[PDB]
């Protein structure tokens, strides 16, 4: 167990990222193309 | 060019200040030339270096904090020239709005562990300690155990649940003036407490439940409410007394791996909070003719106190089912093997693996976190201490 | 997947929980049922939970876990 | 952390052997923090004999220690 979870560690937030990347990912490719460009933003505004 | 650099100073070339306000020392550091910048070190006008930079100039600043940044083999390097072997250490380059511990707040910053354990920084700090810090410290100290002493007393010295006031305990006048000594200081503690993030609710809490656990020395409450009262008091008073503790050097960083390991299960408690309500409910209607499952909540903390590995197998599985007092046996055995499983097994392995890896990156870290501790508690004392005072109880150097 | 065998035995226990809505069944059925699907309710629902930013890896980790256990217990139940 | 624990424990279970004294109530709090926390004997029997004063407080203290002392510090010791 403590091997895996190091293992887990070391990637924590490239993982999760990836989960978010992926849930979008695949929600988008069962939304209609019209939700889609209705919802879709191309800018936003805030305020080795 | 370290030979061309002396050559030029050795003919009292003027150190100036360039258009964007660098003077040479400047280019050498931003450029890590570290022969150079040793060479202006060991030379005679190094002092009349040190001197020519503009205190306005945010990429060329005083050129110790940049050689703190850039060459720290030459900070070393000049450090060396501050403890003359009845050893003297001279802090000239150590400290210069500017914030305070300068040198050594710049050292932090950058991680410089092999710099931060100079002996040269290590006695300016142990001067900081013994000229401010251990007294201030010392006072906070004091005026908390004011009250969380007198307190303890009170728990250990009346039998928990019975009234009592000045006079004694509701009459027993044995140890009266005992009880009214530690009733007054609690008291005073507590209303003192009120006129001086988690500690503060962590104080609040004390002094209105100290409050209350002494409030018969003026009003008369009931017993039960009174030790109610005490007993969050006196329970709250050990806990926050890590937090004072957390200011000496042997205690820090055990506070600090504590603190780590106990926000990682809280955040992990609202996951797995889930996981226990699914067994504890799962539970209630399987052992639900079993007193420690009978109620919702009561099955709930059944599940959570049998997560470390106290099951009770035989009292709540083998004798009632060789009694034939287990409706749905089946049910309620594969229950009990995939609870096994799940929380005192994989849960509590999770948990371990995640306080391992805890402590590990604490450990990674830990002499620079204790003098990164120890450097901020002088720099905060500083900035709130008056300028007469620090001028008054601030040496140069220390010979030892 | 299991999340979809999980799905099924909830929907089909929940039902036969709440069966006697039209038809009537005996109890011991009944909370036999309801114990089940109680439980993978509040079993699936940490799934629903992987979902969200501060959840997704403590759930990624168990699942890691005990799929480790799983693997080991083929060998140690000898 | 053992004496906050043991001196709020011997307040709430006083009416108990194992928490009659101070110093008895600092050694059982001291000999739960491997995981004998005594739930039954020490908290579910007594309260559903209704025996437990200060029921709300004795079950808020327990499952803070049991976070605390038998987690927290035990894991705290194995992860050193
Ligand atoms: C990190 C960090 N953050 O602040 C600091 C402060 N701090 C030091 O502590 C320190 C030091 N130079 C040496 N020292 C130690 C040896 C020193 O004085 N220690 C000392 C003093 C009085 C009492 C106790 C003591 C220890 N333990 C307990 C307990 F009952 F909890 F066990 N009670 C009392 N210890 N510096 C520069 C410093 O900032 N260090
Ligand atoms: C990885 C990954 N996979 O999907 C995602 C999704 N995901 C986020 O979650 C997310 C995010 N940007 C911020 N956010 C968080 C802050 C956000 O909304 N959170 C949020 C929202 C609603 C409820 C809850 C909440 C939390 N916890 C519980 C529990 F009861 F279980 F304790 N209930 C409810 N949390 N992105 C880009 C994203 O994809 N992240």
């Amino acid at each position: 167990a403590v091997g895996d979870i190091a293992e887990v560690q070391k990637h924590a937030s490239l993982k999760r990222i990836a989960m978010q990347v992926e849930l979008h990912t695949s929600l988008e490719k069962k939304l209609p193309l019209w939700f889609l460009r209705k919802v879709d933003q191309k800018s936003t505004i805030v305020y080795s | 060019h370290a030979k061309a650099v002396a050559l030029l100073l050795s003919h009292n070339a003027d150190i100036v200040l360039n258009k964007q306000q660098a003077s040479f020392l400047h280019l050498a550091l931003h450029n890590k030339r570290k022969e150079v910048v040793l060479t202006i070190i060991r030379s005679k006008r190094w002092d009349e270096c040190l001197k020519i930079f503009s205190h306005n100039s945010p990429g060329n600043k005083c050129p110790i904090t940049e050689m703190i940044e850039y060459l720290p083999e030459c900070m070393k390097v000049l450090l060396d020239f501050c403890m003359l072997h009845y050893i003297e250490y001279n802090f000239k380059y150590l400290q210069c709005i500017y914030e305070p511990l300068t040198a050594l707040n710049a050292m932090v910053q950058n991680n410089r562990i092999e710099l931060l354990n100079h002996p040269v920084c290590k006695e300016y700090l142990l001067m900081k300690w013994l000229a401010y810090g251990f007294r201030a410290h010392m006072m906070n100290l004091g005026s908390y155990c004011l009250g969380l002493i007198p307190m303890t007393i009170l728990v250990v010295n009346i039998k928990p649940g019975m009234a009592f006031n000045s006079t004694g305990i509701i009459l027993d006048t044995t140890n009266s003036y005992l009880i009214k000594t530690c009733m007054i200081l609690v008291f005073l503690s507590s209303i003192f407490g009120y006129c001086k993030d988690i500690s503060n609710v962590l104080e609040w809490i004390i002094y209105t439940t100290g409050i209350i656990f002494v409030l018969p020395l003026f009003v008369e409450i009931p017993a039960h409410l009174q030790w109610q009262c005490g007993a969050i008091a006196v329970y709250f008073y050990w806990m926050n007394f890590l937090l004072y503790l957390q200011r000496f050097e042997n205690c820090g960083i055990f506070i600090v791996m504590l603190e780590v390991i106990l926000k990682t299960l809280l955040r992990s408690t609202v996951v797995f909070i889930f996981l226990l309500l699914a067994f504890g409910l799962s539970f209630y209607i399987l052992l639900n003719l079993q007193d420690p499952f009978s109620s919702p909540l009561l099955s709930i903390i059944q599940t959570f106190s049998m997560m470390l590995g106290d099951i009770n197998y035989r009292e709540s599985f083998l004798e009632p089912y060789l009694r034939n007092e287990l409706a749905h046996p089946v049910l309620s055995f594969a229950q009990l093997v995939s609870f096994t499983i799940f929380v005192p097994i994989v849960l509590m392995n999770l948990l371990i693996g995640l306080a391992v890896g805890d402590i590990a990156e604490v450990q990674k870290h830990a002499s620079l976190k204790r003098i990164a501790m120890q450097v901020e508690l002088h720099t905060s004392l500083e900035k709130k201490l008056p300028l007469w005072f620090l001028r008054k109880v601030d040496q140069k150097s220390t010979i030892v």
